[PDB]
This record gives C-alpha cells, structure tokens and sequence, in this order.
C-alpha cells in the first residue's frame, strides 16, 4: 500500500551509474547483440568491462564504457553482473527519448535494477533483471601488432561486406601494395570492391585511411562479418586491423570507449 | 424446419439416452473442480477424479459426447469457452490464444451475475483425434494445458487409443462413453416418433439401431427420412411407407440380402426373369455391405436349390470356400487404388456364387454385420495388449505375452491380503493395473 | 436511390480507424442501425473482453437510415475493403431492405472517379449482454500513446500486467521469470498542453490483474483518441475508452485469479 | 576492347528494369545489337510473356560491334545489381562469345572500382514473338494509380475483370467475401498532366484476367511513373511501360469467357 516507492533508489547500493542518455547503453547492447547471448558486464571503478565468444568460438567481442560515458558514475567495488542480452534488449526499449538511464546494484546483487527518469519527475520507471551466473573468461589483452590497418566509414563498410554476403559464404580481404580489396568467389558469380586511401578535405568524415606493412590476404565466415557490421549503429567510421596470424580487429570508437570484435580467420 | 438431431437434443443430462455412469464420473469431476483445486489436485478421492485438472471424453460418433460436456457444464453454472477442429489449434495460435483464458474469468460471467461459477470458464477442446497437419503441436501444447490449467477443461475425441492422441495419455481424467443400450434408443426413438405423428414396428426400429451401430444421430437423422420424403402420412400409409423407406432408405443392406438369398431367383424360371446380370448388379447397389451382409447370413437359411441329395452343410462349405476366396480379391482391390475392375469378380465370389450355394426360405432373420464391430473390439483390444507390452518388455513378442500373459492373471487377480506385494513387485502402477485388467477381463 | 440506410463519412479514413480498433480480437460483429446512429456490441473468441462501439449521427455528413437494420459481418472482409478507399473519398454505407448485403460507395470531388464495394452479411447469433453503468472504485485519464508504451513495454516482461491504483497513483507492474518491470505515473495537468495530463478520480484502491494478450489489442485503440479512460472496479471488468467525436470505443476487460 | 561496351548513365536504371521481370519470369536471353538491347521470355503456363527494349539513349556510352547473346538469370543478377551506389555509374562488359558478363560499377571522386563476375545461362532457347500492333483500345494512367487498383480487387478474387466501355475504363472483381468495382474516367488536371488519365477508344473491349499475373505485372510500376494499357477482344492484352529509348512491355493472355 505505502510501499509503492520503487526500491532502487533508496537501496544500499555498490553500482549506481546514470547514463549520458538512456539510447546510449541501447545502443550498445545492439551493436554486439546478435552475435553474442550471454555476457558478464565487470563493473569496476573506472568503468564497464564486458567480453565474449560465440558458441561457435571463432568471434571474440569486447566491450569497454569509460566512465566518462556517465553523467554521473560510482562503482565502489568490482561486481560482475551476467545477464542475457535478450532480456536485456527488452528491458532497453521501454526507454524514452527524455528519459535517464540508471543502472542500480546492491552490495550483493542477485539481479540488476534499470532506473528510468524523466524531466517531469511524474514519471518513474524501474525495470529488475535476474542476474545469470556465466563462468567469466580472463581478458585476453593480446595486442598482436597488425600487418595492416585501415578505417572508412562504417555505412560504406557495411554494405561492402553485405553486398559481397550474397555471392558467397566466405568474403576475401587483400590488402596489397596499400590498397584495399574485398573479393568474393561464389557459385553464380564473383565480387571484387577496391578501394584505395582515400582523403577529401571538405567531408574528412569520409576518408579512408590505410596503413600497409606486410601483404594481406585473409578470409573469414561472411555471416559473421554481417553481425560485426552492426557496430554501425556507435561510430561513425569503423577501424580494421589485420594480421597473418592474429585473428581481425574491427573497432568502433565511442566517445567513453568502444565496441570491438576479434574475429578469427577461417582455415 | 430444423434438423430432428437439433429440435431433439438434449436440453438437460436428463435426456442423454445411456452412458449414464460416465456422465455422472463427469457431472462429479466438474464438481469437486474447486476443491481438487482448493488441495492442490493431489487428492485422488473416492473416485479418482481430484488429481486431474481436466476430463477426456472419448467414444464413437453420436453417443452425446459433445451433448454432454456442454450440458454439465451448462448446469454447474459455469460459461463455456469451446474450439474444434474447424478453429486452428496450432501450438502457436493455442498460446495466443486460450492459453490466456486459462487464467482468466468470463466477461460474459458479469453481466449476467445466484450463479457461483457464472465468471468462470470450461475449456472444451473437442474433436481433439481430428487436429491434423493444421494444427503443428497441437495435441503437445494442448497435453501441457491439461498439467498448467487453472479451469476445468474438457477434451472429447472418437479415438482415445491412437498415437496422435498418446501425450494424453497419464495427464487426464479419461471417462469413456460406449455405444448407448438399445432400450435407451428404442424408447428415445418412439418418444420422437409420438411427437412426430407416426408409428412404426418395434422389429424396424429395432434393426435401426442394429445398422447405426449405436449412432443416436445417425437413427434421429435416418428416422427422419419417412415425414421428409412422402408429402402426406394418412392412418394406412404408415404401415406400408414402412415398406419403401425401409427397403430403400432406412434398411437397404437388408432387401439386398433378401433378394440375394431369395431361392425364388435361382430357379430355371426366375432364373430368367432376374438375370445373372442382375444378381450380379444388386452388389453395386452397396458394394460396401453386400459381401458382408451375405457372409452374415449365408448359413441360416433353408436352402431350396440344392442339388438333389446334397446336405444343407455340404453346400454351405462350397459358400464358405467361396466366401474365403473373395476375401482374397478383395485384399487385393484395396491394395491398389486402381483395381476397381476386379469388382465383378468379387460380386461373383463374394455374394453371388455362396448365396446361389444356400438360397431358399428365410429360416432365422436377415441380421447386420457382426464383422464391424466383431472388428472394433479385437482392434480396441490390440492396443491395450500393445500399451501392456511396451510396459512389460522389460520383463517375449506382444503375440507371445497374450500366450504367456496367463499365469500373471493368477497373480494379480488370485483373491481379490498379499495385496501390495505382488502388485508392485510387478514394476505395476495404478494406470498399469486398470490397464491390465481391462484386457485380462 | 433504392436504399434504407445510407450514411456519408465526413472522412473515410475514420470507419477504418474504428474498424482497426479492434478487428483484431472480435471477428463476426453486429451492426445495430437506428435514427441516431450505429450501435455494436461483441464478445471476445476467448470470452474475455467484451467490446462495445457507438457512432453517433454526427459524424456523417449525411445519415439516413429509415427502418432499425442488423448489419451482421465479419471484419476481416469488412477490413479488406476498407482498405480499398483512398484519401479524397467520402465511404458512403448502403443497406436495402432486409439486406444480404451492403455497398460501400468510395466517391471523390472530381466525378470521374468512383468505386463500389458489396460486402456480404453474416448470420450472427449475438449473446446480447446488459452494459449498465457502474461506480468504479477509481477513473483515471491519460494519453492514449502513453498507455499504448506503458503495456507495450510491460508485456515483454510478462503474460500478466497487474493495475494498481494507490493513494492516487497510477501503478503498472509485470513480473515475469527474467525480471519485473514497474512504471508509476503521478497525476498533473498542464495548460501548455491538456491533451498530455493524467487525471485520477480515486474513491477506493483497486489491485487488478490482466492478461497481457488483451490489453495489447485494447491498445489498438489508440488511433481514435488522444486520450484513454480507464475505470476500475475490484468486482467488475475493466473498461478502457476511446473518445469519438460522435461515440467511442470501449472494451470491458475480465481479471485474473486471485 | 570490348565487344560489348554498355555504360548506363545511372546504375540506378538497369535496376528499376530488372524489377519487372525478376518475379513473373525466370531465366531470360538478352540479345544486344547495335542500337541498344532487346529481351522477352514467357510464363511456364505461357499466359503472360516479356519483352524488354532498351535504346542506346538511355547510355552514355554504347559500342556492341558484333550482336550478343547474354543467357542470365534474374535473381543472380538483381543481386549484383543490388551492389551499386547512388553515386556509382555501370557498365555492361562481355568478350567474344560470353561465358559471364561482367558489371563495372564506378565513382566520379573517389578511386573504388566494384566489378562483378556473373556466369551466363543458357538454355537453348530463343524465340522471340509478337504478332499484335492494333488494338480496339488505348489507355494510359500512372502505374501507382494502376497497383493501386489491382491489389485493392486481387483482395476478392482470382480474377480481375478490365471492362472499356464507351469512354468509361472499368475494373470489377466479383468473389466469395463480396464483389469490387472501380470506374475511373479519362480526365486532366492542367496543374497535374502526370496523374492525368487518357483513352481513346473505337469498339468496346470486355475481357477478364487473373489477377495473379497481372500483380506480378504492377511491379514495372518501378520502371516509369505511367503504364499504358491495349486492349482488344479475344487477344492478348498489352501492358506498356514507357522509358527515355526503350520500355518494358507485357502481354497477358485474357480467359475464354463464355
Ligand atoms: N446419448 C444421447 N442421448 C440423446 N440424444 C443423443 C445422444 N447422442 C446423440 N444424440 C443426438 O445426436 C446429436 C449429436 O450428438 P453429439 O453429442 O454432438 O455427438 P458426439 O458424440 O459428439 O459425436 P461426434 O462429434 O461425431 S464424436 C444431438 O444433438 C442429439 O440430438
Ligand atoms: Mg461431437
């Protein structure tokens, strides 16, 4: 009766983060959403830690929200909070435009509170998700220097690879005398878009930057590239790196952080 | 104006001609709901009927299933909330469906609210064995509401032992209805006929219900057949439109047998004027019943055409012999559904040739078929002793159990102290036992 | 000139928008025609949710209707047509004498275009209920696009919303087996803009449960008025409104267990 | 050098043409000449049949010295054709007797060359037929106007009646749900000659359809903003969809209708 206060607020807690914008966190989540179910989000002082790897085990997602991401932030022990990004997307579109986005844990959480906030206070919104208990996998911080690498923006990077997806089932990327090349050799036909360092004055949004150490020739599943592309949805230019025997790097640079996937080359 | 089946259905349980005991395992069940409820359904009272959250009705057609179901629960009050096999009942559109109602109290229940169950709702899932490829996980879905439902819920089907329908099996209280007693339809039928202005012979009504099998609707609709075809009955007409509608509506198969077996058509003179061409044609006059109307009652006739010195036996098994042999054929004409020009042949072995072996006088009657249901309770039978196999198994192929099956009836029905011993010392639960027992009764 | 009922929707648009308001849960509806206007009440296939339409003369600019006539039909062919009209057309109803069926007339200003439907009625046995107007516990108002998110956003967290009207507080809560999900929304009124205030008349707390799947469609209504009524009572279904320039649409919503 | 040189002065434009084949029809065999290409294939039931000209106009730049034959399969090639960008230009590239023909997709600023393989169909046919070049009527509406119509009557029937009359061009369906009938007529709005509708007629034309194709034939409605419309009794009628130096035609067979 009189206890129709939300909890989050007013509960001892060891995370209480509020987001720049609620659409901010939404957006995350989707850019690695489809290739990854279950993640274990490391909360530690300075900011979110979150990584993995698809069941299949060749594509390695690592995210990493700065604590400058927040409007105001103040994680004061590690938690690792997993939790299923189905649910997660869910709780995420009840979102509004003008609305704060609050992540709230307890000292000894068993699940994790989504506190909503509007301009006109008339309007609270407290969303608690189940915590699921995943077995955490140690960051691989391998920083394997890259052969080559290169960044274009990621609305002209993602219709390549989906253009290129309908040819065949495993796209080619060269990347001789500095320039860049996607191939694809299919059953009906073949594809073949290059394109070379590229740097307009006028819109250096679009430019394409490369940087050539040792000739590259990888290939890797198409249908996961399809899923790394939906990082399109932070940045707006994508950076690649790749190297002969570490696996590629796509990033997607955000102003706190970035979202980035380490997918292994198929041999 | 309306069909006899409409005006005349029951308008209380006091009008459902027979199964009177499982209407009442039914009215009961539906009655002791909230309480089974009430103690979580683990209760199993007097009667068995508190563990389960809903009732499977099964049966063959027209004995009152769906008049019943629908009428018990019209009289505890309840609303009724029903789907068929004209609705889809696929596992997607039954969790968008119904699922939500299993919850849920009748909008309807208020404004009409004194009734204690007006605001709630009986599920009747009926024609359940009917859910075809229209219906994907259909019956799954439907077998999980029967644990998770919150409301009486009825299921009603015609075959309760096929294996579309196994996933009911253990969930449900499963009261069987069989082919209503006769009486019950002779008494039934004459009410209507009263009502209807018109009498008829005990002997014609009598033999309805012998070809309906059992068919309450179907007789209804049958006997429906005289006041609809003639234009006026008068005071003499009803005892002789008897005659035309019997011998080509209503009893058909019979006159066919007649004919067939009248010695008159198999002598030098008749033998001319009903041609072996038309001997031959009555078959396709219900080709469907004419072998089996014949090897009925090709053995009580008094023959008038053997040959001189020949026995009523001796003539008979020359029939029998015949009889066996088109047998034959037809196995044959329904393995192919194209071999329908094999059908001469079968009226010549079938009916024919065995009547012309015994045609005469009529000593005893013209009976239906015993083949049909004789076929039904060896079919119905053969799925228990199945069900008792593949629970025994463990323990000889399902032939060699109902031939070695013997010495266990000993010991499970030996008194009946050493109760408990025996029974579970057989890996046996309850269903296990009032299965078994069915079969070895 | 051969009619008994011929009725002009000032807009065409608008007998869609009422038919799209809830051909989705009721199929075979009946169409009660009188000197007023149009009356309509049907039950849901489940038995759950009743809905009750009014169209008043005055949203015609032109009602005729001699004779009281029962237009019985199912809204998904209805709705079939209905989607034939464009923009620049005036939806004329038509119904002779004891109709089998009835014409839809999609004219437009410039004559040189018109379009004709005949639309065959359905035999509907209509469980005729006894809508009378109760005291509900408590009446609260808000924009219907809001109450629309509100039970959008709740139903994905479970197959039940729970309406708790406390201390003059509108409070919707889910919970589900992933999680729970609870929104609280303070009464105000602002004169900026009236259409966006959520009133709240309380005269006794109400805890009510509903099916998910129902209040999904009730939300369909969100295209008939800015604004949705709400009245609850702890013995009685709810009912959701949708206000009509000339009518409304309701819905009366049946409860869970306790 | 290239024998056949074929560069569209928008990729945007081999595009919206494709789309009128892609469904109705499956494999088609494009013969190039020179003064542009030419095309037409048929219906497996043989009721409906294409027929594709494109004038060297509509490039920017056409060389086939020696006649071509590119066998192709529609939906193969809507892909590639799907590879180019608002800002690219294409180019058609086969050598002596193709065994795969190659599309060239380009910028004007920027160094990015998109090239695509795609290997040739061939099925061993090429029968290219048209016998009709006068028809008892001629009628021309925008082909939005035109899908418009046709989807609203599929909606009631398998068949779609197209019924001219004197100077009135009728569309009715008449099915199981209720029947369907639009008359528009030929008029002009000076402010709007696009969305005028024009026919000329000289006998009277009465002739039923199955809607099925003629859906499929809507699609063309991608090729231009216009689709001119032949009739004539007991023969096929004839689809056009005009463009700068070719178009894109079809010609349904009607149903004997007695
Ligand atoms: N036991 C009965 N007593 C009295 N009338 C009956 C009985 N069974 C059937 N009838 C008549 O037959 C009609 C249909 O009976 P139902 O109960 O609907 O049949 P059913 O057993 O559900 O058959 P199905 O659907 O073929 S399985 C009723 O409207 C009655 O007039
Ligand atoms: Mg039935």
């Amino acid at each position: 009766g009189l206890e129709v206060l939300f909890q989050g607020p007013h509960m001892a807690s060891m995370l209480e983060a509020k987001f720049e914008e609620a659409s901010l966190f939404k957006r995350i989540i989707d850019g690695f959403k489809d290739c990854v179910q279950l993640v274990n989000f490391q909360c530690k002082e300075d900011g979110i830690i979150a990584q993995a790897v698809d069941d299949s085990r060749v594509l390695l997602v690592s995210l990493e929200i700065g604590v400058e991401a927040f409007q105001e932030y103040r994680c004061d022990h590690p938690v690792t909070l997993g939790m299923d990004l189905t649910s997660l997307s869910k709780i995420l579109r009840c979102g509004n435009n003008t609305d704060t986005l609050t992540l709230i844990a307890d000292n000894t959480p068993d699940s994790i509170i989504l506190l909503f906030e509007d301009t006109k206070k008339d309007r609270i919104a407290e969303y608690s998700l189940k915590l699921m208990d995943i077995d955490a996998d140690f960051l691989k911080i391998e920083e394997l220097q890259y052969d080559s690498t290169l960044s274009l923006p990621s609305s002209e990077f993602s219709k390549i690879v989906r253009d290129l997806s309908q040819l065949s089932d495993s796209i080619n990327i060269m990347i001789t005398k500095e320039t860049i090349k996607f191939v694809a050799d299919g059953d009906i036909g073949s594809g073949s878009v290059i394109i070379k360092p590229f740097v307009d004055m006028e819109h250096p949004e679009t430019s394409i930057k490369l940087e050539m150490d040792q000739p590259v020739d990888l290939t890797f599943g198409a249908k996961y590239l399809l899923d790394i592309i939906k990082g399109s949805s932070l940045s707006d230019r994508v950076g690649i790196r790749l190297s002969s025997e570490a696996p590629a790097l796509f990033q997607f640079d955000l102003k706190s952080g970035f979202l980035q996937f380490f997918l292994a080359p198929k041999f | 104006d309306k069909l006899w089946t409409v005006k005349y259905a029951p308008t209380n349980l006091q009008q459902v001609c027979g199964n009177k005991g499982s209407v009442m395992k039914l009215k009961n069940w539906l009655a002791n709901w909230e309480n089974s409820k009430k103690n979580s359904f683990k209760h199993a009272g007097k009667d068995g009927s508190g563990v389960f959250r809903a009732a499977m009705l099964y049966g063959p057609p027209g004995i009152g299933k769906t008049t019943a179901a629908h009428l018990v629960a019209q009289e505890l009050g309840y609303d009724i909330l029903e789907q068929n096999a004209s609705d889809v009942r696929s596992k997607t559109l039954l969790n968008a469906g119904v699922k939500n109602a299993l919850d849920n109290m009748s909008v309807v229940g208020y404004f009409k609210h004194q009734n204690l169950n007006g605001k709630h709702f009986v599920i009747i899932m009926d024609e359940v064995d009917g859910m075809s490829g229209g219906d994907r996980g259909g019956v799954g879905q439907l077998a999980q509401f029967c644990r998770k439902t919150s409301t009486p819920l009825i299921l009603i089907c015609n075959e309760r032992n096929l294996p579309k329908m196994r996933p009911f099996d253990r969930v449900c209280l499963d009261i069987q209805f069989r082919r209503p007693d006769a009486n019950s339809i002779k008494s039934r039928l004459m009410t209507i006929a009263i009502r209807e202005k018109f009498k008829l012979d005990p002997n014609v009504i009598d033999r309805l219900i012998q070809t309906t099998r059992g068919d309450i609707r179907q007789v209804i609709n049958l006997l429906s057949t005289i006041s609809t075809t003639t234009k006026t009955i008068n005071h003499e007409n009803i005892n002789e439109i008897s005659k035309a509608w019997e011998k080509n509506i209503a009893l058909k198969p019979f006159d066919i047998a007649h004919k067939m077996l009248d010695g008159q058509i198999y002598s030098d003179i008749g033998s001319r004027n009903f041609t072996l061409n038309d001997k031959i044609a009555l078959y396709f006059d219900d080709f469907d019943f004419t072998p089996l109307m014949i090897q009925e009652n090709y053995l009580s006739t008094r023959p008038s055409v053997l040959k001189p010195g020949q026995s009523h036996l001796e003539a008979v098994a020359e029939a029998a012999n015949c009889i066996s042999l088109g047998d034959i054929v037809e196995k044959k004409i329904r393995s192919s559904e194209q071999l329908w020009s094999l059908l001469p042949l079968h009226a010549v072995l079938s009916s024919v040739y065995p009547a012309s072996k015994v045609a005469g006088h009529m000593a005893g009657r013209i009976n239906f078929t015993a083949w049909l249901g004789q076929n039904s309770k060896s079919a119905k039978y053969y799925r228990l002793l199945q069900e008792i196999h593949y629970h025994t198994r463990l323990g000889x192929x399902x032939x060699x159990x109902x031939x070695x099956x013997x010495x266990x009836x000993x010991x499970x029905x030996x008194x009946x102290x050493x109760x408990x011993x025996x029974x579970x010392x057989x890996x046996x639960x309850x269903x296990x036992x009032x299965x078994x027992x069915x079969x070895x009764x």
